């Protein structure tokens, strides 16, 4: 009764006429501009898309700690004067795209790895996850792992399972889109991403499939023989540029690692080695048995056959046999996928692009 | 009586400068639209009282 008329009333009246005051700042005569650069006087010089020159004060509600340089403020038609600080206008429109909050994976699929997979949660899931950990020890919890291996062996999907349980945005970065050809432009595009990872703090930054031009292998972007001094080195520059003690942690995948240049590496930085090996045949029944739940299976299909035959073969190459499998029994409108199906299926895809060495026996 | 009333009421139309031509960006909870202009840049205009 006291304390609600003393506070409520005036609080609900106050904001009311704060928004009248904004008819003179905010209304109608409303533009926006980019800012360029700010002066101890309470003056900056802001340059609308129409490229006009605006020399005016600071209104009220922002500090000059949010006004930064490349930032678009807000001005106004006739007094022309700066409102405050904004986000970018339209935004970047990067949401999902290498990036996002919570991607679905297990680590069921990812099986077999389990030796290697104890090495990436130690380094990345528990310091991240658990920061006592390292603070309690006063030890130095490492700062990037490195992903080596053959293809097939779920790289992406190693990373993808630990960013679940970390509850972080997990950044990714194309090889390819990096040293894209304009004019230049390789380490423009990679101050963007790093930048953007500062200012939130997701602490979690993974590239996938590391390219760049090893040697040619584009059409549209080339880049030529400068673009691979401008690009290799930029992502040294990032580590080598700035000492980030807890937060940004790089994580470094590609097919291969080793001709890759060693200052690339940048040792001390990544102080884990991790290398892919396909699953063995214990490890394929928990893969075999997720797509098969759904699956309908004959009297005569035994799991234990399909495994065994299985040898040197991916983790998709499971899923590809009960794929094949399974079309050729729809193909016939079938409800139980019979045993000759996954028969021709074990056999087909095993030997398909190269069934010989072409020469000799190796 | 009509057509007269008509071409009259037409007349001040005409005679308006108009108005421009853009497309909605994003909106906010102080009736503000930011509405970018093809010829001229973006601009945030306060919504009318009719939507």
């Amino acid at each position: 009764f006291v304390s609600n008329s003393e506070i409520l009333k005036p609080f609900e009246k106050k904001q009311e006429e704060e928004k009248k005051q904004l008819e003179e700042i905010r209304g109608n005569p409303l533009s926006i501009g980019t800012l360029e650069e700010i002066i101890d006087d309470d003056h900056a010089i802001v340059t609308s898309p129409t490229m006009p020159d605006y020399y005016v004060s600071i209104l009220s509600f922002v500090d000059k700690e949010l006004l930064e340089p490349g930032c678009s403020v807000l001005l106004h038609h006739k007094t022309m004067s700066i409102v405050g600080v904004l986000q970018d206008d339209a935004d970047p429109m990067v949401s999902v795209m290498k990036m996002d909050k919570s991607p679905t994976e297990s680590y069921s699929d990812i099986g077999g790895l389990e030796s290697q997979i104890q090495e990436i949660k130690e380094s990345v899931e528990l310091p991240l996850t658990h920061p006592e950990l390292y603070e309690e020890m006063g030890i130095k919890p490492p700062k990037g792992v490195i992903l080596y291996g053959a293809p097939g062996t779920g790289k992406t999907l190693l990373a993808k399972a630990v960013a679940n349980q970390t509850s972080a945005t997990f950044l990714r970065i194309v090889g390819s889109e990096l040293i894209q050809k304009y004019l230049g432009d390789g380490p423009r595009l990679c101050r963007q991403i790093f930048k953007v990872a500062g200012e939130n703090a997701p602490s979690i930054v993974f590239i996938d499939e590391i390219d760049a031009i090893g040697t040619k292998r584009y059409d549209s972007n080339s880049g030529g023989e400068r673009e691979i001094q401008r690009t290799m080195l930029e992502l040294l520059n990032q580590l080598d540029g700035f000492d980030d003690r807890g937060d940004v942690k790089v994580i470094m995948a590609t097919n291969k690692i080793e001709t890759l240049d060693p200052a690339l590496i940048r040792p001390g930085r990544i102080d884990r080695k991790i290398l892919f090996e396909n699953p063995d045949l214990s490890t394929k029944k928990k893969i075999l048995g997720i797509h098969t739940s759904k699956m309908n299976l004959s009297e005569d299909v035994n799991l234990e056959t399909l495994v065994t035959t299985k040898d040197d073969l991916s983790g998709a190459d499971i899923q590809a046999m009960c794929t094949e499998a399974g079309l050729l029994a729809l193909r016939e409108r079938r409800m139980q996928v019979t045993a000759e199906d996954f028969k021709q299926a074990k056999e087909r895809v095993m030997k398909n692009k190269v069934e010989e060495n072409l020469e000799g026996l190796y | 009586n009509d057509k007269v009333r008509f071409i009259k009421d037409e007349l001040r139309l005409l005679q308006e400068p108009g108005s421009y031509v853009g497309e909605v960006i994003k909106i906010v909870s102080d009736k503000k639209v930011l509405v970018k202009v093809q010829p001229e840049g973006k601009y945030i205009v306060d919504v009318a009282k009719d939507i």
